[PDB]
């Protein structure tokens, strides 16, 4: 899976997620990387694109559920990034990145790792497989 | 009030991933990030930066999506992606891709140039070609690296 | 601190509908309703009583789904559904599915016996037979009445 | 577009959707009916299930809205419904039904009809199209 999320100078957030789903799946699997609000989301506030286990993201709603705390717990992006990493996944594995509409960028994972880059105009950048 | 950008290739790491694996992994990574803060630099619609950017991930084929995508049960490849702009909250996804050489864009059309939110298999393939972008055999979806990791699988159950 | 049960045969109505095809639509809604209630009554858990609900419902050639279906552009039929249950959420469904007598029944069957969520067209078609479910040509599932409703949207077009 | 929520005695709750789709759709086509938060959705405080506009209700990620309202703006089942009709539908038509793991039950929507009923051990029963 990959994936890509920006907020331009525009303050518009978009998300991409593509990707060959789970090896040896069943033919006509389907993950949560083509569903809306699953393993892709993007509103007003924000841009999300998730990985990992399908069927954990889509019971989690994933993407969807960082818009969703943030607009009803308030929360800041790496806040809800991480509140929906935690209460979230129940034993699934999964990771996600986000922008906001104010130019802020998360990651955000319950996995050993995951391949993840990111930047700022104000020219921060960083490109990740473990921490 | 400025840009921000991220990318990933995955969730899940190889917990032994050797130095070399993640040095290509860390450029790739680095390369489809810079195509996206130049887009973003000259002021590039997010919505077009994100397809940019996905369709260099699914080119590569280090990542699983396009070539280099996992494989079914069957060895073979389906592929699946979608696409949301947060302004209108505008959708476009699809599922169950063959021959589809970069099916983010796929999506964006669904997006963009149907009625639809949501297109799949034969259908998809169908708008595929309605909208004449690029498509190739299903083969070209498969590389050895995958068909050696699938041969693995399938033994381990 | 009871049991409580909806269920729906659509939003969007016709305000051209005749008196006498709006009872039946009650009398169907009613049944429906009603085999819920006594499978509330006699302890069936919540999950069991949306399946069975909605099992009366695709088999009912009123409303748009099982038999009754609305059609393709081609003429044809595809149908799709989901389940979930709260506790655990837990999670089922199916889309492209051509000869599946009751689409319901086999999402609830993804949801059980697969370790998947979501399994589609062919693949669904594959599982319907791997799962014995009853299934049946196409045909079945269409209706004289879609059959004009389509005529009349392609005209509209 | 069919569906049926349910609570039982025990407090649990479910909710199951389905439906041949959009009349005249293009081959393949897939709508919110089989999009878990979006046409379903069934948490341990609540059961939804939608009919309507597919884009509006997918964009809308519909039923999983009304839990979201419930667990983060504690809001009760009959606001949730209400909340999410008139304030998250933006132009698109779509109704839903929904079952409270208190035992409540609720209907909504914003188009000129919805054929339905629901019934709550109460003796509470009733069964619509207009209104
Ligand atoms: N999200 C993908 C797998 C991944 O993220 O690598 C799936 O479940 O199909
Ligand atoms: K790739
Ligand atoms: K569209
Ligand atoms: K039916
Ligand atoms: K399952």
């Amino acid at each position: 899976t990959v994936g890509c999320v920006v907020v331009d100078r525009e303050g518009r957030c978009a998300a991409a997620t593509s990707t060959g789903g789970l090896m040896n799946k069943m033919t006509g699997r389907i993950g949560d990387s083509p569903l809306i609000g699953a393993g892709t989301y993007a509103c007003d506030v924000c841009g999300v694109s998730c990985t990992g286990e399908g069927e954990a993201i889509i019971r989690g709603t994933l993407a969807r559920e960082v818009a969703a705390v943030m607009e009803y717990k308030g929360l800041k992006l790496h806040q809800a990034v991480d509140f929906v990493i935690k209460h979230r996944l129940d034993e699934g594995k999964a990771g996600l990145i986000a922008v906001s509409n104010t130019g802020e960028v998360a990651c955000g994972f319950n996995c050993n790792g995951m391949f993840r880059a990111c930047a700022t105009e104000d020219g921060f950048m960083e490109v990740a497989i473990w921490d | 009030g400025g840009w921000a950008i991220a990318v990933h290739g995955g969730a899940g790491v190889d917990p032994t991933l050797p130095l070399e694996r993640q040095e290509e992994a860390k450029q790739l990574l680095t390369r489809c990030l810079n195509l996206g803060i130049s887009a973003l630099n000259s002021n590039v619609p997010a919505i077009d930066v994100v397809e940019l950017v996905v369709r260099e991930l699914e080119t590569d084929p280090l990542f699983n999506s396009g070539r280099g995508s996992a494989l079914t049960e069957k060895g073979t490849v389906e592929m699946e992606a979608s696409i949301m702009d947060g302004p209108k909250r505008r959708c476009g996804a699809v599922s169950g891709l063959t021959t589809v050489k970069n099916p983010i864009s796929l999506a964006r059309l669904v997006m963009d140039k149907s009625p639809h939110s949501y297109i799949a298999f034969s259908g998809a393939e169908d708008f595929a070609r309605q909208q004449g972008v690029e498509v190739v055999d299903n083969e070209y979806f498969v590389t050895p690296d995958n068909v050696g990791m699938l041969k693995l699988a399938k033994e381990a159950n």
